[PDB]
C-alpha cells in the first residue's frame, strides 16, 4: 500500500489550494468506505476536514461547505482536493488517509506541510 | 450347535448342516460426485 501526497509548499493567501492524494491498491468491492482529508497545525490537536466515498458523496466539516471542493477522477488513480479563501491560521499539513467506519482512518498517508507567504 | 440343532442330548454318526460362514463388512464408503456450480450466495451476503 502506498498513498503519496502532492501540493505546494507556500502560498498566496488570494491563491487556491490544489492538494492530490494517490492511492495504490484498494478493495473497490465494498460499501462504506472512501479517502478522508484531515489537518494538523502544530501548537492545537487534530482538526478533520473531509470524507468522499466510491459513490462520489461529498463531504466537509459543518459551517464549511462554500470554501471546500473536491475533484474525483473516476480512474482509481487520485483525489483532488481545492481550498479557496483562506484563513492564515490555517498554515498546517494535511494527511490523505482511507477512510473506513469502524476503523476510523485505516492506512495513514505521509501529508504534505503548507505555510502562507504572506 | 449339531446337539441344538436336532433337540437332543445325543448324535449319531454322518455329516451334518449347520449355520453358513458369513463374512461382515467393516467401514462405510460414500463417493458422490465433486461440488459445482456453487449457488451464488457468496456474491449476494458480499453484496456492496
Ligand atoms: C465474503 O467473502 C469472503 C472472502 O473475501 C468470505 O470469506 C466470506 O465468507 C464471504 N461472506 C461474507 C462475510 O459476506
Amino acid at each position: 500500500i502506498t498513498l503519496k501526497e502532492s501540493g505546494p509548499t507556500l502560498v498566496k493567501p488570494t491563491q487556491t489550494l490544489t492538494l492530490t492524494c494517490a492511492f495504490s491498491g484498494f478493495s473497490l468491492n465494498t460499501g462504506g468506505a472512501g479517502v478522508g482529508w484531515i489537518r494538523q497545525p502544530p501548537g492545537k490537536a487534530l482538526e478533520w476536514l473531509a470524507l468522499i466515498y466510491w459513490d462520489g458523496d461529498k463531504r466537509y466539516n459543518p459551517s464549511l461547505k462554500s470554501r471546500l471542493a473536491i475533484i474525483m477522477d473516476t480512474s482509481k488513480n487520485r483525489v483532488v482536493l481545492t481550498m479557496t479563501n483562506m484563513d492564515p491560521v490555517d498554515t498546517a499539513t494535511y494527511y490523505c488517509a482511507h477512510h473506513k467506519i469502524e476503523y476510523i482512518f485505516d492506512y495513514w498517508g505521509q501529508g504534505t506541510l503548507v505555510a502562507v507567504s504572506s | 450347535e449339531t446337539k441344538c440343532t436336532l433337540k437332543s442330548f445325543t448324535v449319531e454318526k454322518g455329516i451334518y448342516q449347520t449355520s453358513n460362514f458369513r463374512v461382515q463388512p467393516t467401514e462405510s464408503i460414500v463417493r458422490f460426485p465433486n461440488i459445482t456450480n456453487l449457488c451464488p450466495f457468496d456474491e449476494v451476503f458480499n453484496a456492496t
